[PDB]
RNA sequence: UAAAGUUGCUGCAGUUAAAAAGCUCGUAGUUGGAUCUCUCUCGGCCGAAGCGUUUACUUUGAAAAAA
């Protein structure tokens, strides 16, 4: 099932929760999802006519959601046909404390709740089966920044097709151009 | 370079890029915490605890498995020493040098080295006093030092 | 070359190089000749990558060809190991030879008897031909050199990485350069082997000519 | 070069090193302008064209004229890759 | 010890440009260094650069186009008003036709011309021409 | 010289470097699963262990600390991880 | 006063021309690595009491004897 924070339901989220319920009914992982939960689910066009689906997970469940992440993504790729599935936790970005504000931040903003840390965690989670082994921010002649990510070559073929979908998902919920490549050394 | 020596050594640990628990390590975070607690009960400092966790248990970095540093873990459990490890070792070295100097009073090199060690002790104590790790009344003396050791 | 298969290196050329010891450098390596060496041997000898040797020889031949007055190329050799090779190269290609001692001021002193203003300069050894090379830095003179592993690359514009110590290697390199320059010019074809052979460019010890007479 | 009206007011435009882009001076006698003959791709002969590379005297003094000219030729397709 | 990482970065760039190198490695990187390099790039003085992410502090590989005469830091970071900008330009720049003084203002890091356009003073970080 | 690509060092050159002067620093050390014929379980040993490690199922020395890499006792099979 | 960049903040010198303390430690002083992108009320398309931690900085405005 899906439990949102802003007390608002969605039909695509309803379908994703129904798919998770079906997985709970009949699988070898029924004992896993009966405590886990999701928060939201969104479809976005990656390029051409393709589509990709992003699940959103509470942080404490995320590691548990990463024990069985590959099985679940394969199951939902089979069920949702030619659509890739990515699990990115629901991370809140607190605003940078300026000089003009009022009473909504009485405590110091944690680093984990900053935009930089949240986006780094989003990048780390968006490619979960492959581990990040290097990052290069190249600044183009016009000042725009292209991120190039080096992924572990131990698990390459499982995620090589997922590039140009990783990048689209990142561009959609982060706004930064990101590239993915595989280096000879880790 | 070195604080009190002309050396410009470069040797130090070079951490890997990844901040993740290694694949070979099956120990859970609570298991590492329990091992740390046992090692601390045995009377070992966080440096020694990390050394024997790395060397025998495959724990490359306790921070990347537990999410917390060893000294912070010990403080949270409540079995951390009164004064920090580096300051305690500096005070121990100063006490040893002073005990040597009483029976060897013509050792001017020992006096020079004791001055250097006590300068390091005072710098570390001032830092820990600003960070409130030590009480603001804490002072290093030439008589009560062996009591703290 | 430029990946032009008509310019690619042949089996016969490789055999000539291996027989002359062209690939065999010295025990010392100039830091600017690192890119031309394949690997050091078990006895401290550096092996010269002959693909890079062919590439640099073709580049030098291209530079020589783009001088439509052949006498405006000066071929210099101070060592005896390359004097006959330089003379043969000058005869075949039309360049101007300086075999023997290079008189300082040849390029700079307008009044001297041997004063000349070449457009390109080719030398057998930058170490042994350091005097013309330095004068090349006075009159805007591009320079080609046959460089060993320990050769100094100052004022050397096209450095051909080859053994330039042995007489066989020096003669073969000069013969190959003349062959490439002629082939690019148009005279003599790239299909059948050149009617001249490297042993004409070689140097024979006076005892060898005595043995041959 | 240009004034407000747009006309060119320089005596001449000095050439720049093909390796370092730095201006080659009027009394830099150690600088060279070398031409590399272009070759027909099928016959392998001089077709009358060439590539021009200017190297200042500083680079030649440093011993980097060889590397610079080799790299300029490689980028022009004269030198085979690797 | 090391202070003014921008000074070290600009010194490395200057020394590499004097040597004729096409690239320079700057370490450690910083936000001020990246902003200064971007201001340099928009005027075509250095060209593109890449930020290597090591998990303590960044490095920057800056491609060098041989258009740079001098890049320098002004330490300490003197606070500059719009009136003193002309005096700083006369002191530091080779000509009124080119050369930029980089300032950190409340609107960001920018050259002196953009500071005049935005009508703001600031603290002088350095210059390049 | 004058054109070294600092963004893409060759792996041999980067392994030649000091572990801190690399483009991204990486340790030269490693962890090994070590196994003794007189034992029924493996253990994890740091390549540069500073303590004397003992067999988990026996009382035998496993590696002796040295200046750098530890000296693994003969007869023990060691395999690097990662 | 300028010349005097022969008082050097801009902007000087200190191997041999005048000059780095014999050598370290050390308090004050000076300097200090990366990192963080505007809310309860009132006379329904407005208006606000503010404490958002402040300071430096910068810009603006006010006020500031003529000569």
């Amino acid at each position: 099932i899906v439990k949102p924070n802003g007390e608002k339901p969605d039909e695509f989220e309803s379908g994703i929760s129904q798919a998770l319920l079906e997985l709970e009914m009949n699988s070898d992982l029924k004992a896993q999802l009966r405590e886990l939960n999701i928060t939201a689910a969104k479809e976005i066009e990656v390029g051409g006519g393709r589509k990709a689906i992003i699940i959103f997970v509470p942080v404490p469940q995320l590691k548990s959601f990463q024990k069985i992440q590959v099985r679940l993504v394969r199951e939902l790729e089979k069920k949702f046909s030619g659509k890739h599935v990515v699990f990115i936790a629901q991370r809140r970005i607190l605003p940078k404390p300026t000089r003009k504000s009022r009473t909504k931040n009485k405590q110091k903003r944690p680093r984990s709740r900053t935009l930089t840390a949240v986006h780094d965690a989003i990048l780390e989670d968006l490619v979960f089966p492959s581990e990040i082994v290097g990052k290069r921010i190249r600044v183009k002649l016009d000042g725009s920044r292209l991120i190039k990510v080096h992924l572990d070559k131990a698990q390459q073929n499982n995620v090589e097709h997922k590039v140009e979908t990783f990048s689209g998902v990142y561009k959609k919920l982060t706004g930064k151009d990101v590239n993915f490549e595989f280096p000879e050394f880790q | 370079g070195r604080m009190h020596a002309p050396g410009k050594g470069l040797s130090q640990s070079a951490l890997p890029y990844r901040r993740s628990v290694p694949t070979w390590l099956k120990l859970t975070s609570d298991d590492v915490k329990e091992q740390i607690y046992k090692l601390a009960k045995k009377g070992l400092t966080p440096s020694q605890i990390g050394v024997i966790l790395r060397d025998s248990h495959g724990v490359a970095q306790v921070r990347f498995v537990t999410g917390n540093k060893i000294l912070r873990i010990l403080k949270s459990k409540g079995l951390a020493p009164d004064l920090p490890e580096d300051l305690y070792h500096l005070i121990k070295k100063a006490v040893a040098v002073r005990k040597h100097l009483e029976r060897n009073r013509k050792d001017k090199d020992a006096k020079f080295r004791l001055i250097l060690i006590e300068s390091r002790i005072h710098r570390l104590a001032r830092y820990y006093k600003t960070k409130r790790v030590l009480p603001p009344n804490w002072k290093y003396e030439s008589s009560t030092a062996s009591a703290l050791v | 070359s430029g990946a032009l298969d008509v310019l690619q290196m042949k089996e016969e050329d490789v055999l000539k190089f291996l027989a002359a010891g062209t690939h065999l450098g010295g025990t010392n390596l100039d830091f600017q000749m690192e890119q031309y060496i394949y690997k050091r041997k078990s006895d401290g000898i550096y092996i010269i990558n002959l693909k890079r040797t062919w590439e640099k020889l073709l580049l030098a031949a291209r530079a020589i060809v783009a001088i439509e007055n052949p006498a405006d190329v000066s071929v210099i050799s101070s060592r005896n190991t390359g004097q006959r090779a330089v003379l043969k190269f000058a005869a075949a290609t039309g360049a101007t030879p300086i075999a023997g001692r290079f008189t300082p001021g040849t390029f700079t002193n307008q009044i001297q008897a041997a004063f000349r203003e070449p457009r390109l300069l080719v030398v057998t050894d930058p170490r042994a031909d350091h005097q013309p090379l330095t004068e090349a830095s006075y009159v805007n003179l591009p320079t080609i050199a046959l460089c060993n592993t320990d050769s100094p690359l100052r004022y050397v514009d096209i450095a051909i990485p080859c053994n330039n110590k042995g007489a066989h290697s020096v003669g073969l390199m000069w013969w190959m350069l003349a062959r490439e320059v002629l082939r690019m010019r148009g005279t003599i074809s790239r299909e059948h082997p050149w009617e001249v052979m490297p042993d004409l460019y070689f140097y024979r010890d006076p005892e060898e000519i005595e043995k041959e007479e | 070069m240009q004034n407000d009206a747009g006309e060119f007011v320089d005596l001449y435009v000095p050439r720049k090193c093909s390796a370092s882009n730095r201006i080659i001076g009027a009394k830099d006698h150690a600088s060279i302008q070398m031409n590399v003959a272009e070759v027909d791709k099928v016959t392998g002969r001089f077709n009358g064209q060439f590539k021009t590379y200017a190297i200042c005297g500083a680079i030649r003094r440093m011993g980097e004229s060889d590397d610079s000219i080799l790299r300029l030729a490689k980028a022009d397709g004269i030198v085979s890759k690797n | 010890v090391r202070m003014n990482v921008l000074a070290d970065a600009l010194k490395s760039i200057n020394n590499a440009e004097k040597r004729g190198k096409r690239q320079v490695l700057i370490r450690p990187c910083s936000k001020v260094i990246v902003r200064f390099l971007t201001v340099m790039m928009k005027h075509g003085y250095i060209g593109e650069f890449e930020i290597i992410d090591d998990h303590r502090a960044g490095k920057i590989v800056v491609n060098l186009t041989g258009r740079l005469n001098k890049c320098g830091v002004i330490s300490p970071r003197f606070d500059v008003q719009l009136k003193d900008l002309e005096k700083w330009q006369n002191n530091l720049l080779p000509s009124r036709q080119f050369g930029f003084i980089v300032l950190t203002t409340s609107a960001g890091i920018m050259d002196h011309e953009e500071a005049r356009r935005k009508h703001t003073g600031g603290k002088i970080l350095g210059f390049f021409f | 010289p004058l054109a070294k690509d600092l963004l893409h060092p060759s792996p041999e050159e980067e392994k030649r470097k000091h572990k801190k002067k690399r483009l991204v620093q990486s340790p030269n050390s490693y962890f090994m699963d070590v196994k003794c014929p007189g034992c029924y379980k493996i253990t994890t040993v740091f390549s540069h262990a500073q303590t004397v490690v003992l067999c988990v199922g026996c009382s035998t020395v496993l590696c002796q600390p040295t200046g750098g890499k530890a000296r693994l006792t003969e007869g023990c099979s060691f395999r690097r991880k990662q």
